[PDB]
This record gives C-alpha cells, structure tokens and sequence, in this order.
C-alpha cells in the first residue's frame, strides 16, 4: 500500500519502514528510532563499564 | 553477535476478564515474557504472559484490567523475562514497588540487568552460618540469637510495636565487631505498608544517617496488589547482587509478610487454582521457599545474605497458613507477645515459643561464653515451669505454690521484669545481660537444676 | 448502537460492541437498564445490569457511555440526597410525582437549569491557569460558599473568563487553549468513583476531631484526615455521634454515607438530619443540610449501588477537600457493603476465601480507607484540606474475629468502642475506656502540648488511673473495699468521680449538649490535679472524705456548667475551683 | 559549657559541609574527566550502534 496516503513524519521517525499484516493487527515498527532505543538500553550495562575507567 | 529485533506490537486482544488478557494470533510467544500494554488513551502498564498455548496468550495486567478495549489497546512482547537493573549505585535511595525510583532523583544506571527469581545456589556449594550479629537488642541476642546468613523472620499480631522493633534493630544494624566498606547494608522491602507508616520509615531511616547504606523498596497498599509480589523477588535479586557480586553483607528486611501472603491468594484466586488451607493457593509453600531460602553464604564468595522477615498472624493464631507454611521454612523464630505489651513492656518479646533453630552453631568459644548455651537452655526451660506453676496457683490458690513452685513463680516473675524489658535504644552487651540471666537461673537453687550441670556456669564467676 | 444476545438474569451479553472498555457503564434497553461490563470476551461484551432485567427483549439496542462509574460533582452537590448509582432522590420523586422509583429514570444528578450566582477570581483573559487552580467560586447557599476549581488534567492559556453574574451549570463559564486547540469547560466535573483525586502531597495530620464530647475529645482524641471505626449496631450512639460530627465538629462538611441498612433506619435517620440544626459560633442560627450531602442506599436498592455507594461517598468527599474544606465522612454500615461485596462476588463466581468472602476484600477496605488524610491541595492558591472517615463497623454478635471486623481494627487508627453494657447502664457517651484507643496520640502530641503542656500529662495519669480502676475492681471483687488502703480508696474515689462526671456526658442536657475542649481540658486539670493532691497526703480515708464534700461538691459541678458563660468565665471559674481544691486539701493536711 | 561545647559544632559542620561541596566538585570534575571519558568514548559507542545490519 505504500505512503501513498499517510506516511511516517520525517523528524519525528529518521528512517526506516513498519511493515503490518492485513488490518494491522499486527505490526513490526522496525524504523530506525526504535532500533537505536533497544540497542541503547541493551547496551547501557556496556557503557557504564566504559565510562567508569 | 545475533542481529537486534523490534518487538513486535500487537492488536488482536480478543478477550478480557478478571484480571487476565487474552490474545490471539500471537507468532511466537515466550513464557513468562514482559508485556506492556498501551491502551487506547495512550497510558501504559506493564503485564506478564501466565499461560501460552498454542497461538494465543493469557496474560496478566499489572495495574488492572480497566480501561482496556478489544479494539483499540496494543500490546507488546519484549520477549525476555522481568529483569531488575540492579547496579552498585543503587544504594541510598528508594523504589517503587516495580522499582521506579521516587526520591526525585535519576534513574539507575545498570550495571548488569539481571532477571528477578535467581536460580538455587548448588546445595554442594552452599555452607553454613558461623557468626553472630550485633543488631542492638538484648533479648534476641542473648537467647535465640541470629546468626550472620540465618533466616528468621517476627512472629507480631496487628498494632503491636514490630514495625518500630524493625526500624531500631535496621538503624542499629552492625557487625559484632570483635570493615565499614563491607558493613551491613540493609535491603528494606516494605509490602502492603500504610502511608503513615511509609513516612515514619522514610523519617527514622533518614534521621539514623545510615542512608548511605540502606535501600527502601517501597508498596504501599494503594498500589496494586499484583505489582507487590514483585516487590520482595526486586529486593532479594539487589540484595543477591550486593552480598554475591560485590561482597558487602546484606540484612534482608521484608514487612508485614501477611500482606505478600494476600497478595498471593488475592492473585491465585483470580486464576482459579487448587486452594490449600485457608483458601491460600497450594503452591504457597514454594513461592515462600522462593523468597526465604536465598539466606545464606555460599562457600567461594565472601558475601552473606541474612533474612529478617516481619509476619503478623491474621487471627493472633500461629495455627493460620501464612505462619505455619513460614515456621516450615524460616529456621526459627522470633515472637512477639501481645500478652507482654498489655503489661506495658517496649520489646514485648516472649522466648518461650522463640527459638533459632541454628543458634546451636552461632553459640561456641570464638563469640559469647562457654556457659551460654546452657543458660540460654536453662532461661528457656524453668519458664514453663513458671508459666505452669502460675497456671496450678491460678486454678487451686495462692497455697498451691510449695517451697518450689513459689520459686519458680518468682522466677517467672523477676524473668518478665528485668530480663525481658530493655530500653528504646538501649545496646545491651551480652555478658552484662548473661549475668543477670545467671542470676535469674540462680534464684532457683544451684541443685534442683536438673538439665544444666552445675559445672558449667561455675567455670564462670560472679563479680 | 448494540444489541443484546443472551440475558441470563443479572449478567447480559451484547454483541457489537468491539470498541467497548472493561468496566464502562452502559444503558442496556429501551428502559434505559444501567449495568455496567465485565468481560469483552471475542467482538461482544458482557454486562451485569444493576436493576431488575426482567422483559429484555433480545435485540433490544444496547446504548454506550464511554465513561466508567463516574459522579456529576460541581454547585448543588450539598444538601440534596442521591442513591447508590448518584441518582437524585428528591428531585426524581419530584419529577415523577409517585413515591415508586421508575425501573430506567434518566433524571441528571444536578439539575443544570437552575440558576447559581456566579463571579470569578481576579484573574485575566489571556494569564496562564493549570489543573486545580481556584478560578471562581460560587454562592450555592448562605455561609457554605462553593469555590470552583478548574478540573484536573486540564491546562493551558487563559482565554475566556466569563464575568460574574447569573448562570446555570449548561453555561460556558470558561474556555481556555492549551496548544492551538481551544477547550471549554462548564461548571460540572465529571470523576470515576474508583479512581482517587489527584493529590500534590500527603501531609501529616495535625489538628484534632473536636467532636465535641468529652470522651472522644480527650480520652481517644481524634485527628483530622484520619480514619475512625465503630462497633455500632445497638444503642443509637451511631446515630448521637453522626449528629455530634454533624452539628458540632470541626468539618466544614459532612458526608453521610448509608449502605444496605434497614429502609426504615434510614427513614429515621434522613428525616432526623433535616431537623437537626446547628448554631453558628456569630449567634447566627444554620440548618445542617446546607453544609450535609447524603448518600442513602437501602437494602431495597441494588447490589452494585450498594457497593458503589461508598466510592461515591468517599469521592464526593475528596472534591470537597479540593478546595481546601475539612469535610468528614461516615460510612453508615461497612458490613452492609461487605456483605453486598460477598453477594456480587457470589454472583461472580469468584473462589471463595475465609468465611464466605471474596479474597480481595481485606484490599478493597485498605484502597478505600487509605484516601483519608489530610492533603495539600492541587494547583494555586496555596490551602489544604483533609478528608476523615468515621466508618462504622457491625461485628456478628460483637465478636471481632470476622475478616471485615479484622481487616478494619488492622487499617483503621483510631477505634473508639462502642459498648452496649455501658448502655444497658444508662450511659450516654456508651464509649468503653477499656477497649477505646487512640494510636494518632503520638503524632497529635505537639498540638497537645502547645495548646497545654500539661495537658498530655494529665492525660497518661488518667489513663494510669483507668488502668487502676479495673484492678480496684476486682480488688473490692475478691475481699472488698475494707482492704483497700487510704491511697488506694482515694484513687478508686477519684476513678468512680471521672467515670460518672467527666468520662460520662449528658448529652440531652442544654449544660452537656457541647463540651469544649477548653472546658474539658479544664475539668480533667480539676480533677487530676485534686487527685494528686489528695494521694500524696496519705490521712485518713475517711476524714479526707468528710472534709472534702464541697471539694467533692465542686468536681462533681465542674461539669455541671453551661457553656452559656463561654470560655473566660468557665475557665476563671474551674481555675477558682482548682485553687480552692487544692487549699483544702494542703491546709488540711 | 554546653553552649562553649556546641559552639565548635557551629565551625565544625561547616567546614564539613564544605569539604562535601568541594567533594562533589571533585566528583563532577571526574565527571569532567568523564567529560573526558565522553571526550574519549563518544565516538566509542557512536561508533557501537552500527548495528544496522540483516
């Protein structure tokens, strides 16, 4: 279907694409926002680490 | 390293009731996953998923199921189990019931996530209690003492004085000192508290000026009743993290256990499970294992992890499930006498009914005297006799009391008076408090003591 | 929008309802049946109906509220009376002229045409206002002036204030743009029942229940926002203490809530309010409804309303202490509620827990007591309220070992103790000294001593000589009053003088109508101080006996005087006494 | 003498609330130097979420 009608904003969502079965029930926000805040909270532990030494 | 994924949302919720969520078309589900579930207005709340068959999923809301529509809420799978982010800066601060923190200060910066309900410790790699602990109170020192690693919890019916013990014995908390880095660090879960009370702990712990060594885990009885089970599994798993993985001691203190043991009939009956005594769930007895038996001090680790439990039997009966099932599993215990605080005593401890089922090893020669667990045997002993003699003088007269039992009378009498009371703040040393022990064990005459050799106290000497 | 498929009693499925929330009322029928829905089980709901669903019609349209059980709060909230369900019973037995109430009536909680007069705060067209600010308030009625805050979850930009003058509740009285988009808000907040009031900081009571009796003044003081328990349910001193809060106490409002009682008691009890009529402090002459609201849900009434009728009350209360008002209320029956809880969970099916009731029963009591207190308001201006609750309790046969009788003496601070053997003596107050405590004395301690250092002294010393008088008691038991010695005999004459002249009230007298605390704290002074000077003595029992009849004259009328002198002459007047106490007893000695 | 014993309490906490003051701005300072250690590990983890793979 495509942006065709409405589209994810351009500041508020940097890149990337959802992809949603039919009636969207499901959905797979795989855009590039919410890639960084899951590898960020996943890697924080390692952060720490290196901040401290 | 495995690519990274999104967690999928969902919005084939097609079902609410109680207290459980159901989903349909859920590809992959995972047991026992986190799932926070954004409802149509937008507020979000957190939920487990209880049971997962086939392609649907049963889960479990957090902070209720109101305000959830079959078309419009969205759910996530995070597809990994609740994990606390425990880190050493945690000290000194308080927590939500789920951990967030609310002393108006920055969240915790983990330095390890780590899942809640920690596996066992391999019981070949477990060791025992050999040290005694200097909380600062006379009675629970001197007889049924508690040893550094040793689950016991307080035997306290409702409006008696156990919450203020509490507070006393965490805010003189220390070693026996015969270090600081290492001191114990007090981990203080608080499940189903008043909010009066929640400001007394906060006040008493801030005014003590150890809150540089205290954690607050903080539920108060206006949250909800599920997110207070998590509650002691947060404050053992901080506990477990600061005792194993970074070595300072840890007196686990968790209050008003009868309010968890709520909590979880209050759970098991939304779920409709097999109820055991008392309609309690019929896996009580394990989920109490769960949280008791972390206690202990495991053999390559310096650490040690002691339990303080706080109970309050419902009907002022040590009959009732919650106590018995904790009796079972707690090692020993340490009562509180309503009949003794009617006799306006501070520390309304009564010993008979208390015992620390391994103070037979805190005892010796390293700590204490040599004499103490005889005294300790004998302190224990003439009480009933006391308290039968009293009964005898009650249901025949004042002349049923022979040259012996009036002994023991007096005994009983002089036991519940001096021995018994001590002051608010009061750090009554051992030896100090043995003496007069002895004396109350020498008001009996040195030969009728049957079980004590007479030996045995007189390798120690008056004066 | 919505139509019904299964009607199987009380519980009701509807179809086409996808969009519906768990626990969203809705109006079932062309009746216009209220129930509210439990399970949204596939695409349909499932809703219990709340009145008799007795001729549903399958197919019958089922009409959506997309509003959990909420109450219409705003002007005229005071004085009127409202059911269970916040269904004006007045004005619904106006409307329809019968006494029967219709099976569906739609009539508005607050009648939205009549006129209140209306004048804002000082503040501008275009300033900035948030949630809780104080904008205008209302005269709804003579000296019980209505402030109107603006509702919570709700801020922005002032844009429109309408100036003072007349104006219904239908009217715009403000609208206001927080981002571009523009709200306007009447003078009616609606608020779900289940959820609280929001709240900016739980403060720490300060200030006593002057309830103005005696026993519950000083022997068991109570605190503003704090929770209260009796065991009432003989003797009527539910009933003398509800009138005592109302008429007397220091509330700037009272909320009675009734639950599931006898119809006929709450009869008795709602015509008795209207003639109850309280004086004010500048001799002017009030009715007690213009500042009293009354939740009354008789047994006739249904389950739910029954259960509801308590959140109902409890969140009319904390509005009221929105702005800043002390307001009190009184649960008329917590085992009536329980029992309408069990019954709904019976109908639930929910797994039985100890003695028949549901296992979150000892929770649901602990959410709703613990919203007593008392609280700083939200938004400006700075003031505070508080909210107490006097919530009764009805224990089987009086033994307080049933789970609702257990959970409330677990919860609830102060429990004053009720004794049906005090009245079947002919006592008034009926409140027993040797069950009644207070655990908020700790806490009301520095109000105790700024007002009277002593005053807490004198109060463990009554206390000790309570404690005493049940030993004497029994010490006159087992050998009588000869073995007793002259202190001892002294001290049982000086407990057997508080219990019958100060411990005790006399209620139906104009002189003991009222106790003022400043009388009371007086008497007690008389009395404690004259029972010391007498105990150090030991004279004989019997001459201090002889010699101190007008002493005795004289403590005895320490009680007996009217509050018509007011406080300067009856504390001249007591001080007067004291002294001359005091003289005799050390010259004579 | 009890007010002669409290009035080098009056000194003595200020010179400890000061020696706090000066401790925390030691600690920022090594926060400063972890301004340094951002200094050297922004572009560390900036460089670690280049996980933008498969």
């Amino acid at each position: 279907p495509g942006p065709g009608h409405h589209n994810a904003h351009g500041p508020s969502c940097s890149g990337g694409v959802v992809v949603a079965s039919r009636d969207g029930k499901i959905v797979c926000e795989n855009t590039l926002d919410a890639r960084l805040d899951v590898v960020f909270r996943k890697k924080l532990p390692e952060i720490r680490k290196q901040l401290v030494s | 390293e495995g690519t990274l994924e999104v967690a999928m949302e969902y919005r084939t919720v097609t079902g609410v009731a109680g207290p459980l969520v159901i989903l349909d078309k859920v590809k992959g589900p995972k047991y026992y996953e986190i799932v926070n579930i954004r409802l149509g207005d937008g507020t979000m709340r957190r939920g487990q998923v209880l049971e997962v068959d086939g392609e649907k999923a049963v889960v479990q809301v957090f902070e209720g199921t109101s305000g959830i529509d079959n078309k419009f809420t969205t759910v996530q799978f995070t597809g990994e189990v609740l994990k606390t982010p425990v880190s050493l800066d945690m000290l000194g601060r308080i927590f939500n019931g789920s951990g967030k923190p609310i002393d108006n200060g920055p969240p915790i910066l983990p330095e390890a996530y780590l899942d809640i309900s920690g596996s066992s410790i391999n019981p070949s790699e477990r060791t025992y209690p050999e040290e005694m602990i200097q909380t600062g109170i006379s009675t629970i020192d001197v007889m049924n003492s508690i040893a550094r690693g040793q689950k016991i919890p307080l035997f306290s019916a409702a409006g008696l004085p156990h919450n203020e013990i509490a507070a006393q014995i965490c805010r003189q908390a220390g070693l026996v000192k015969r270090g600081e880095e290492d001191n114990f660090a007090i981990v203080f879960a608080a499940m189903g508290v008043n909010m009066e009370t929640a400001q007394f702990f906060k006040r008493d712990f801030e005014e003590n000026g150890s809150m540089e060594r205290v954690t607050l885990f903080l539920n108060l009885a206006n949250d909800p009743t599920i997110e207070r089970i998590i509650t002691p599994r947060i404050a053992l798993t901080t506990a477990e993290y600061l005792a194993y993985e970074c070595g300072k001691h840890v007196l686990v203190i968790l209050t008003d256990m009868s309010s968890y043991a709520d909590a979880l009939r209050e759970v098991s009956a939304a779920r409709e499970e097999v109820p055991g005594r008392r309609g309690y769930p019929g896996y009580m007895y394990t989920d109490l294992a769960q949280i008791y038996e972390r206690a202990g001090r495991i053999e390559g680790r310096k650490g040690s992890i002691t339990q303080i439990p706080i109970l309050t039997m419902p009907n002022d009966d040590i009959t009732h499930p919650t106590p018995d099932l904790t009796g079972y599993i707690t090692e020993g215990q340490i009562y509180i006498d309503r009949q003794l605080q009617n006799r306006q005593i501070y520390p309304p401890i009564n010993v008979l009914p208390s015992l620390s089922r391994l103070m037979k090893s805190a005892i010796g020669e390293g700590m204490t005297r040599r004499d103490h667990s005889d005294v300790s045997n004998q302190l224990y002993a003439n009480y009933a006799i006391g308290k039968d003699v009293q009964a005898m003088k009650a249901v025949v007269g004042e002349e049923a009391l022979s040259s012996e039992d009036l002994l023991y009378l007096e005994f009983l009498d002089k036991f519940e008076r001096k021995f018994v009371a001590q002051g608010a703040y009061d750090s009554r040393n051992i030896f100090q408090s043995l003496d007069l022990a002895w004396t109350l064990l020498r008001i009996f005459p040195r030969e009728l003591l049957h079980r004590i050799p007479g030996k045995t106290l007189d390798q120690y000497y008056s004066r | 929008y919505g139509y019904v498929r299964k009607v199987s009693g009380p519980v009701v499925i509807a179809d086409g309802m996808n969009g519906a929330a768990m626990y969203e009322l809705v109006r079932v029928g062309h009746d216009n049946l209220i129930g509210e829905i439990i399970r949204l089980e596939g695409d349909s709901a499932t809703i219990q109906v709340y009145e008799e669903t007795a001729g549903l019609m399958v197919n019958d349209p089922v009409l959506r509220t997309h509003k959990p059980l909420s109450v219409e709060l705003g002007p005229g909230i005071l004085g009127n009376i409202f059911d269970g369900i916040q269904r004006p019973l007045k004005t619904i037995a106006i409307r329809s002229g019968d006494v029967y109430i219709p099976r569906g009536v739609s009539v508005p909680a607050l009648d939205k045409d009549t006129l209140w007069e209306f004048q804002p705060k000082k503040i501008g067209e275009g300033d900035l206002l948030t949630g809780g600010d104080l904008y205008a308030t209302v005269f709804e009625n003579s000296l019980m002036q209505h402030h109107v805050a603006l509702p919570p979850d709700a801020m922005g930009k002032v844009t429109y204030v309408a100036p003072a003058g007349q104006y219904s509740l239908k009217d715009t009285v403000l609208e206001l743009e927080f981002q571009g988009v523009k709200k306007s808000f009447t003078m009616l907040q609606a608020w779900p029942v289940r959820t609280p009031r929001p709240v900016s900081s739980k403060l720490a009571a300060d200030t006593p229940l002057l309830t103005g009796q005696r026993v519950l003044d000083a022997l068991f003081p109570s605190v503003l926002g704090g929770t209260c328990a009796i065991p009432g349910a003989f003797g009527c001193g539910k009933t003398v203490i509800s009138q005592a809060l109302s008429k007397y106490s220091n509330s700037d409002t009272v909320v009675y809530v009734g639950c599931g009682e006898r119809g006929n008691e709450m009869a008795e009890v709602l015509m008795d309010f209207p003639q109850l009529t309280m004086t004010l402090p500048d001799g002017r002459e009030e009715s007690v409804m213009k500042r009293t609201t009354l939740v009354a849900n008789t047994s006739n009434m249904p389950v739910a309303a029954r259960e509801a009728s308590i959140y109902t009350g409890i969140t009319i209360a904390e509005y009221f202490r929105d702005m800043g008002y002390n307001v009190s209320m009184m649960a008329d029956s917590t085992s009536r509620w329980a029992e309408a809880l069990r019954e709904i969970s019976g109908r639930l099916a929910e797994m039985p827990a100890d003695s028949g009731y549901p296992a979150y029963l000892a929770a649901r009591l602990a959410s709703f007591y613990e919203r007593a207190g008392k609280v700083k308001c939200l938004g400006g201006p700075e003031r505070t309220g508080s909210v107490t609750i006097v919530g009764a309790v009805s224990p089987p046969g009086g033994d307080f070992s049933d789970p609702v009788t257990s959970a409330t003496l677990s919860i609830v601070q102060v429990f004053w103790g009720l004794d049906k053997k005090l009245a079947q003596r002919k006592h008034f107050p009926s409140v027993n000294w040797l069950i009644s405590y207070s655990k908020y004395s700790t806490a009301l301690e520095s109000f105790y001593e700024q007002f009277d250092p002593d005053f807490i002294n004198i109060r463990t010393k009554a206390r000790e000589v309570l404690q005493r008088e049940d030993d004497l008691n029994e010490i006159v038991q087992l050998v009588g009053k000869d073995a007793l010695a002259e202190g001892d005999k002294i001290t049982l004459e000086t407990a057997k003088l508080l219990r019958e002249d100060y411990l005790a009230q006399n209620a139906f007298t104009p002189y003991d109508k009222f106790c003022p605390f400043y009388k009371s704290v007086w008497m007690m002074r008389n009395i404690i101080h004259f029972y010391n000077l007498a105990n150090q003595a030991v004279i004989t029992y019997t001459l201090i006996k002889h010699r101190l009849g007008d002493l005795f004259y004289r403590l005895v009328s320490q009680k007996f005087e009217d509050p018509a002198e007011g406080e300067p002459a009856l504390v001249a007047k007591f001080k007067k006494l004291h002294e001359d106490l005091t003289a005799g007893f050390r010259a004579l000695e | 003498e009890f007010q002669r014993k409290l009035a080098e309490s009056s000194g003595d906490s200020g010179a400890n609330v000061k020696r706090l003051e000066q401790e925390t701005e030691v600690k920022i300072h090594h926060l400063n130097a972890g301004a340094e250690k951002i200094q050297y590990d922004v572009v560390q983890m900036l460089l670690k979420h280049v996980t933008t793979v498969k």
